[PDB]
RNA sequence: UUAAUUGCGAUAACGAACGAGACCUUAACCUACUAAAUAGUGGUGCUAGCAUUUGCUGGUUAUCCACUUCUUAGAGGGACUAUCGGUUUCAAGCCGAUGGAAGUUUGAGGCAAUAACAGGUCUGUGAUGCCCUUAGACGUUCUGGGCCGCACGCGCGCUACACUGACGGAGCCAGCGAGUCUAACCUUGGCCGAGAGGUCUUGGUAAUCUUGUGAAACUCCGUCGUGCUGGGGAUAGAGCAUUGUAAUUAUUGCUCUUCAACGAGGAAUUCCUAGUAAGCGCAAGUCAUCAGCUUGCGUUGAUUACGUCCCUGCCCUUUGUACACAC
């Protein structure tokens, strides 16, 4: 079980057939240019801790 | 309760650190009456101290 | 302090009333296996037995058993009452009885020629295999043959 | 004698039998609506219709 | 659903055309001022009729 | 810790509790650490309630759900299967009863590592299903912060009843095992090895 | 100081008082004391069935304290419970009134309750003064 | 003229009417200690307006409170806040500004609902369910 | 002397009415007495189906009035019970003599 | 953008009407008014207890006095989305935090546009067009059965399938509503019987009496144990009572015995965004009697969103139509 961190800004919109799907921007702390879309299951909002298994590899909408 | 396995309850309960009706009944193959009388013998002879007696589980732990 | 280590007077299984009744278990609740006696009727017979009701079927001197046996046979002038008998005000003779597992089977099946003989309503539904309590088996009761 | 939600109830279905009886026999007589007051003793019954002349 | 309807709205807009001075800033002195000038037979409609032209008071700074 | 009593019988073990170092009516509650960095702020820790017993108006806003301590929020996921729908002074009864279980085993004031019993119990990801329709194509993605507190905290009585069917054991046993389970990254819990089933599909669907 | 019924714990008093009834039977033992369900809605009669009388006569004793005037639907409508009438939903019933009548004829015999004005029961003069005596007994019993 | 106030307090039904007089400093519940609640862990609960100012300002008021509608819980939440309306009653009689605000900060900083009535109340049932939002079991074919 | 009055109606306005002119008639004088106390109105409701058949969705509704009662108690010789007989009786609401 | 042609905006709209909205009721607050032994609170007198040394617990309408805080409704006040900061020609409108009883139209109901179904109804009328019967009448009345019935398939519901349990004890809290007169209701209390139940009386046309409906689910004590067992009461047998002129295919209740399936159930399907679901009980309805049903009421009281149009449907829209009592 490996170990990586980031977290999130502000949300944009949402996504999946059913709209249950969410994608947030996000942001990790140090060396601050770091700035990628990552869905979520559950639901997020503005100032919220991102967390995760694998260092960087996003995904986009789910059809 | 037999007489075989009552020298086995008294030198072996002082050594759990953790004692309930639940945990004697599974680890020493004890019935449930058998194991309320072991345990309110136990609490009133002396040594393990009866921190919460309360309904249907008395929440037990060692004490030396 | 009330704990008895064993001494070698248990025994697994128990032998009444040409029944066979399992040890190991409340008194109490032993008789209650044999055809005839329900869970109150054991109480009474262990209470007016005065014989430590909180005492196992397995431990148990052979001075209890037999007189739970000989109280529970002519219960009514062992002062149990009359409204405690199955078959109260018997239909032979007007007095009470209490059918045994030897008698429970045989006067059910001996009441049920009774009212065989007699072709009255509620025999031919019992001849037939149907409810005789004025139920609905149009949905319930399905599942019976 | 009898409790005041009863009484009420009552008059209300005995009101009833005023309007209907009231709209059948004098529906020539340009019947409009009964007025019902109570009173200790004497009581009166208020009814309106147009042709006046022909209800008395 | 807080959209007011189309009678409150063009009822709002007649008193501050003469009323600006009157119309302060604050709803309480104003929420019952209106029906001294303005003749409202409800209780209940009379606070948001109040509400709108109070809530305009509010960008109009 | 000022000790005065008024004219009726008050026995003074109850006036220790916040004229003190103030911590729960029984634990200590000031040694509570998070042991990750997912859950903070989602667990309402800091402030204590005496009894988790505040039936407050907590519920009707989106997000004033995890406003209340994790201790009220942990009280409300074992209330269910129908039976016990309701009745939340059954299970405010056996939280407290069961709360002591941990201080003795290597006491690690058992507040603290409450929260350390939920660095593993919630999904590191799952793995939402595209529309399709068919082989259900489900693509992982990562979880947001409230749903390793929100659901995790059903994943630890999603079935943990499933232990109390028809055997011994009683409710309040359980958790305590559990509770290191989770903090040490067992073999033998349930929230704990149903997160690495839930994520069974780990690094395979991107 | 002023102890009383009020400020002693309820199954404190019951447990006290059941020592104070069962070390002193002088009242009486009825004959079917072995025999009663209690109630038309229990099922099983109570498991202890040795005494079991002065337990109930200890509740009465209390709930005669505090309240007024209770008569005899007054503690069948109380002690009655649920029963599982087949598979029909539970039900409340009345409990069994003989044993409420029994036992309030005990309370008689010895004479800590007496005919009430206006109907129902009340506490007799010797009758509240030892169940005050009892009740500051027992408190100093856990101290 | 004994000092006394008077107030009250609704949770669900429940109302508690705290009578508040001056005293030794004697709290009773329908005139039975608070060591006697009802469900021996929400005696620690109730305790919480005493202890969350302590009981060193607590030795010269006693309160009276009679309580009667919903359940237990319901009377229970009914007892905390009555002798804390009460108490701030008391503090609106006697005793200085600069105490009671800051027993009344400690009071609301912990929770709302001490001070707060709570207006949630359960809106009469419906047809068409067997309450409000229920509805019926529908079936199809 | 305790003669009582007592007013029954439905609709409100008639009985507030009344008993304005009751009190003020009181307040005349002197006539030592007790307010107007008000009894707790119990809503007559009444469940119905709508639908007079029995096909269609079910449809319940409530059929419900509001009863106000309220007495008035007088205290003194039969002085004021000689011009108090005049009927200040309006439709609906109606009166009745109580004594003793 | 809003639950909403609900609003800003537009362009040839300028304006207006119904509905929604608006209106009323219920649940929320009033220590600001009116008051109340048919609701109460405190004190003063009489009476009992505890320790008595100070106080506490109670009872008392002809023992009075002061008040409406709690319980009542009467007129009213009160939230209108108010303040700031973010989004928007910076307009409607949305979001987060700052008073509170309340910032999902405060919540929910009542009323609820035009128009259609050849939707149900002749078993609701003494209003029914038409046909039929019309005197051994299909009209009325009287006796006995039927509407309950089983080789079978489905839909509403209740017990369930053990320990967050079963059983026996103690503490053990309300609301809606109902209740007799020339008829015989709500039944308090006393006595008898284990119980159902019976007898003698009491009060009530009702905030007063039933009723504080002292209800169950709830907690503290105990017995039990992982055992189709103490769970479970389907299956019957015998006896004891009530209702009714009459109860047999037991109306129903009570006592004893007999103690089967059921072991959390496979496609699909149902209601649900807060006191909501769910659990539990109560009152009312049909009643001479009988709730496993309905309506209303109260109690305990979760998890959890704060969104979407690929399904299930609808709304506005585009376009085609040899159709216009119109697939």
């Amino acid at each position: 079980t490996p170990v990586t961190l980031a977290k999130v800004i502000k949300v944009l919109g949402r996504t999946g057939s059913r709209g249950g799907v969410t994608q947030v921007r996000v942001e990790f702390l140090e060396d601050t240019s770091r700035t990628i879309v990552r869905n979520v299951k559950g639901p997020v909002r503005e100032n919220d801790i991102l967390v995760l298994m694998e260092s960087e590899r996003e995904a986009r909408r789910l059809r | 309760l037999d007489q075989e396995k009552y020298d086995r309850i008294l030198k072996e309960v002082p050594t759990y650190r953790y004692v309930s009706v639940s945990v004697l009944v599974d680890r020493l193959k004890i019935g449930g009456s058998l194991a309320r009388i072991a345990l309110r013998h136990l609490e009133k002879e002396g040594i393990i101290k009866p921190i919460s007696k309360h309904s249907k589980q008395a929440i037990y732990t060692r004490a030396t | 302090s009330l704990v008895v280590q064993e001494q070698g007077s248990f025994q697994h299984i128990l032998r009444l009333l040409n029944t066979n009744v399992d040890g190991n278990i409340k008194i109490v609740y032993a008789l209650t296996t044999i055809k005839g006696v329900g869970r109150r009727y054991s109480n009474l017979v262990c209470k007016k037995a005065d014989v430590d009701l909180h005492k196992r079927a397995g431990e148990l001197t052979q001075e209890e058993l037999e007189r739970i046996v000989q109280i529970m046979q002519n219960p009514t002038h062992y002062k149990i009452p009359a409204w405690f008998l199955n078959r109260q005000n018997d239909i032979t003779d007007g007095k009470d009885y209490h059918t045994l597992a030897n008698n429970v089977e045989s006067k059910l099946r001996d009441d049920l020629e009774r009212l065989k003989k007699i072709r009255a309503h509620r025999g031919i539904r019992h001849f037939w295999g149907l409810r005789v309590r004025g139920q609905h088996t149009k949905t319930t009761g399905r599942r019976r043959a | 004698l009898i409790s005041k939600k009863r009484k009420l109830v009552a008059d209300g279905v005995f009101y009833a039998e005023l309007n209907e009886f009231f709209t059948r026999e004098l529906a020539e007589e340009g019947y409009s609506g009964v007025e019902v007051r109570v009173t200790p003793t004497k009581t009166e019954v208020i009814i309106r219709a147009t042709r006046t002349q022909d209800v008395l | 659903g807080r959209v007011r309807t189309k009678t409150v709205k063009r009822a709002s807009k007649a008193l501050i055309e003469r009323y600006y001075p009157k119309l302060t800033l604050d709803f309480q002195t104003n929420k019952r001022l209106c029906d001294e000038i303005a003749t409202i037979q409800s209780k209940r409609l009379r606070n948001k009729i109040a509400g709108y032209t109070t809530h305009l008071m509010k960008r109009i700074q | 810790f000022t000790p005065v009593v008024l004219a009726t019988p008050i026995p003074e073990e109850v006036q220790q509790a916040q004229t003190e170092i103030k911590l729960f009516n029984k634990w200590s509650f000031e040694e509570v650490e998070v042991k990750d960095a997912s859950l903070v702020d989602y667990v309402q820790v800091r402030q204590p309630i005496f009894v988790a017993h505040t039936a407050g108006r907590y519920a009707n806003k989106r997000f004033r759900k995890a406003q209340c301590p994790i201790i009220e929020r942990l009280t409300n996921s074992l209330m269910m299967n129908g039976r016990n729908n309701g009745k939340k002074l059954k299970a405010v009864r056996i939280i407290k009863h069961t709360l002591d279980i941990i201080n003795v085993l290597t006491d690690q004031n058992p507040i603290q590592v409450v929260v350390d019993a939920i660095t593993n119990t919630g999904p590191r990801e799952d793995t939402t299903r595209v529309g399709g329709g068919g082989a259900a194509r489900r693509q992982a993605v990562d979880v947001s912060p409230l749903r390793r507190v929100n659901q995790a905290i059903a994943l630890l009585t999603i079935g943990a009843r499933e232990a109390a069917f028809r055997n011994i054991k009683t409710i309040a046993e359980t958790l305590a095992e559990e509770l290191i389970n989770a903090a040490k990254g067992s073999s033998t819990s349930y929230a704990i090895k149903k997160k690495d089933e839930l994520e069974r599909v780990a690094k395979s669907n991107r | 100081p002023g102890v009383s019924v009020r400020d002693v714990a309820a199954q404190d008093f019951i447990n006290a008082y059941a020592s104070f009834l069962q070390r002193q039977g002088k009242l009486e033992v009825p004959g079917y004391v072995d025999i009663v369900k209690t109630s038309s809605g229990n099922e099983m009669p109570p498991q202890d069935a040795e005494g079991w009388f002065y337990k109930r006569a200890a509740s009465v004793a209390r709930h005669i304290y505090m309240r007024k005037q209770v008569g005899v639907g007054k503690l069948n409508k109380l002690y009655g419970g649920a029963k599982s009438r087949g598979v029909r939903p539970y039900k409340h019933i009345d409990a069994s009134g003989s044993i409420n009548r029994k036992v309030l004829q005990a309370l008689e015999k010895i004479g800590i309750v007496e005919i009430s004005p206006k109907g129902g029961r009340r506490i007799s003069e010797n009758g509240q003064r030892d169940l005050d005596r009892i009740a500051a007994q027992t408190l100093e019993e856990d101290e | 003229a004994v000092p006394s106030v008077q107030t009250f307090g609704k949770k669900k039904s429940a109302t508690a009417v705290a009578h508040v007089k001056a005293g030794k400093g004697l709290i009773k519940v329908n005139g039975s200690p608070i060591t006697l609640v009802e469900p021996e862990i929400l005696r620690f609960k109730v305790y919480e307006p005493l202890l969350l100012v302590g009981l060193d300002k607590f030795s010269n008021i006693d309160i009276r409170v009679r309580v009667t509608g919903g359940g237990h819980v319901s009377q229970v939440y009914a007892i905390r806040q009555a002798i804390a309306k009460g108490l701030v009653a008391y503090h609106q009689k006697y005793v200085d500004e600069q105490s009671k605000n800051e027993l009344k900060k400690a009071f609301t900083s912990y929770d709302r609902t001490l001070l707060i009535a709570d207006s949630r109340r359960p809106e009469p049932k419906k047809f068409g369910g067997k309450g409000a939002r229920s509805r019926f079991q529908k079936s199809y074919r | 002397i305790k003669i009582r009055i007592t007013l029954t109606s439905t609709k409100v306005k008639q009985l507030e009415n009344v008993s304005s002119n009751i009190v003020k008639n009181a307040e005349q004088h002197n006539l030592v007495k007790k307010g107007p106390v008000r009894l707790p109105t119990k809503v007559l409701k009444i469940s119905t189906r709508k639908t007079p058949n029995g096909e269609g969705s079910k449809t319940w509704e409530t059929y419900e009035m509001r009863i106000h009662k309220r007495y008035i108690d007088l205290e003194a010789p039969v002085q004021i019970v000689k011009r108090i007989t005049q009927i200040t009786i309006e439709p609906g609401v109606d009166v009745e003599v109580v004594v003793a």
